[PDB]
């Protein structure tokens, strides 16, 4: 029905930015509000940011409320997550997810993001 | 016409209140009751929609014929009330369990019960209370008003206890059914002006029934299929999704109160203007809501576009009955209402919710709502000339 392919992850040093993307295949991207989730080892999955279909409304978790910016391009059916001043705590697998009602009804495989403690105290 | 000391205005005003309280638990939140509590496919909801649609198509024609044959004796409302007293056991102990074992036979059991009590039962009650409205000198709109509140009141109670106890509302709905029986108990109720089935079926030969049905299929049915997936479209404007529902919840609950208020004055409004222009105004409000949703981009704009429903309903429900009683023999009021506005809508609804559903996936919501918006706006303006009545420009 809907396919979500996350891209752009990697490993970076503490304090640097990294932008991730999500390719929307299948049914109309514009019909779905979307969000980003992350999962670290030994911690529960948490929602980082969500956005309506148009981009008129965005909600960020208080953990990243100032650093991350959620973007979308419905002409190109892609969903982005700019992540600034990343910290080792922000090391996790970041998932792209599509929301129908209250249930996020489609997920991507996820992209691993690793942040080193070296180069920032 | 009097209202305060009118015993039957209260018995049937209340009857509207508690009846639509009962159906409030079932209908507006049916998709979430199925997918969230019973963990049912969406593959399979099309089977439920088909079952209800199929048994509704069978029940609604007979409900209209029996409604007129019975006239006011109210024998069928006694039957419907008895079935609503099982509202709770049916949902909790029958429908849910049966569908998880096998969905197809849960859909026949649910198709029969719901198609009888609500898809056909609600129009049958409305048609009856309209007959009583003419005998007991009270406007049909002023008694129907009650149903808006009962519907809203129940929408509030279920939202509060969604987290706590989901079954509570259904049990209250059964209690409401016993309230209805008490009201029905105390409500007070050779002739060729009487209903005759032979001449009922010759209604098909007259053309103003065809053009009325054209309005229903072209406008009301197009509008009802637009509203079926509007809930998810509404929440898609909200990033949180939890506030998308809660804003949705607030607008439905308090919006229905405006619906009742507009319907308080709608009889006086509709009596001065035509019963036709009530429908064309209703169709106009319908079309604006649909088209407006394709261009909408903001959370605020759709709170407005979901509030537009509350302006449309009073002139469509009060107007359609004024139009039926004005331009047809009023011994056929219920027959005309449940065949044109229900059966034909429900028949067209089968074909255009697959065409609606298939456009949501091919093109966007916005493109889909643009198409239906023009089908509805087109058939609304076709009926500016086609329906039988004064017309809009008589008021200039
Ligand atoms: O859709 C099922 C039935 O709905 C009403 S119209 C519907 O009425 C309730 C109760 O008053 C709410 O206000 C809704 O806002 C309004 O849309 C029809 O009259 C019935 O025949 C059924 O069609
Ligand atoms: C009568 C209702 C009018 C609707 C107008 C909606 C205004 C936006 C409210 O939405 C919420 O605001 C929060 C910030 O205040 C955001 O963090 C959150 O993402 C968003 O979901
Ligand atoms: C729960 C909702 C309660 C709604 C109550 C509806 C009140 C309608 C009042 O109408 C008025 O009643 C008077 C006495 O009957 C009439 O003299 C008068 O002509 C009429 O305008
Ligand atoms: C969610 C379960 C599937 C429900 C199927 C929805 C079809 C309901 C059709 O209702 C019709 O709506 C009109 C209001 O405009 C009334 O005039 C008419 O009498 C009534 O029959
Ligand atoms: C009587 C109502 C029956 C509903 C039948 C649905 C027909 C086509 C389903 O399209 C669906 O539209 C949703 C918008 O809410 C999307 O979220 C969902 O991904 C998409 O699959």
């Amino acid at each position: 029905q809907v396919q979500l392919v996350e891209s752009g992850g990697g490993l970076v040093q503490a304090g640097d930015s990294l932008r991730l993307s999500c390719a929307a295949s299948g049914r109309p991207f514009s019909n779905y509000a979307m969000g980003w989730f992350r999962q670290a080892p030994g911690k529960e999955r948490e929602r980082v940011a969500s956005i309506n279909w148009s981009g008129t409304d965005t909600d960020y978790a208080d953990s990243v409320k100032g650093r991350f910016t959620i973007s979308r391009d419905n002409a190109k059916r892609t969903l982005y997550l700019q992540m600034n001043t990343l910290k080792p705590e922000d090391t996790a697998v970041y998932y792209c997810a599509a929301r129908v009602g209250v249930d996020y009804k489609y997920w991507g495989q996820g992209t691993q993001v690793t942040v080193s403690s070296h180069h920032h105290h | 016409m009097y209202y305060l000391k009118n015993t039957n205005f209260w018995m049937f005003g209340l009857f509207f209140f508690f009846y639509f309280f009962i159906m409030g638990a079932y209908f507006p939140f049916f998709p979430i009751w199925l997918h969230d509590i019973n963990h049912i496919s969406k593959s399979d909801t099309w089977i439920i929609f088909a079952a209800i649609s199929l048994f509704s198509l069978l029940f609604q024609p007979l409900f209209g014929l029996l409604s007129d044959k019975l006239g006011l004796r109210k024998y069928l409302l006694w039957i419907i009330t008895g079935m609503l007293v099982m509202f709770a056991p049916f949902f909790i102990f029958i429908f849910g369990p049966l569908l998880q074992y096998n969905i197809l036979v849960g859909s026949i059991v649910g198709g029969i019960y719901l198609g009888f009590c609500f898809n056909a039962g609600a129009p049958a009650v409305e048609a009856f209370i309209e007959k009583v409205s003419r005998r007991s000198n009270f406007e049909f709109g002023r008694a129907r008003m009650f149903g808006c509140v009962g519907w809203a009141l129940c929408a509030s109670i279920v939202g509060i206890m969604f987290t706590i106890n989901n079954q509570f509302v259904f049990w209250l709905g059964s209690g409401c059914a016993l309230i209805l029986a008490v009201l029905l108990f105390f409500a007070k109720t050779a002739n060729h002006s009487a209903f005759s089935l032979k001449l009922a079926l010759e209604l098909f030969r007259q053309p103003k029934l065809w053009f009325l049905s054209l309005y229903v299929i072209g406008v009301s049915c197009t509008y009802d299929v637009f509203d079926q997936q509007f809930a998810n479209f509404f929440t898609s404007f909200f990033a949180t999704g939890e506030q998308g529902t809660r804003v949705f919840w607030y607008v439905t609950t308090m919006g229905e109160l405006l619906n009742a208020s507009i319907m308080f004055f709608a009889p006086l409004i509709i009596n001065r203007i035509g019963g036709k222009n009530a429908l064309l105004l209703a169709g106009t409000i319908m079309s604006v809501r649909i088209i407006g949703s394709s261009f909408a981009t903001s959370a605020l704009e759709v709170v407005i576009l979901k509030t537009l429903h509350m302006f449309e309903v009073p002139f469509l429900l009060v107007g359609c009955f004024k139009y039926i009683t004005s331009q047809f023999e009023v011994r056929f009021s219920a027959t005309i209402y449940l065949v044109c506005f229900c059966f034909f809508k429900q028949l067209a609804m089968i074909f255009m919710s697959v065409l609606a559903g298939n456009m949501y996936e091919s093109i966007g919501f916005q493109g889909a709502y643009l198409v239906l918006g023009l089908v509805a706006l087109g058939f609304t303006l076709i009926s500016v000339f086609t329906l039988s009545g004064p017309g809009p420009l008589s008021l200039l």
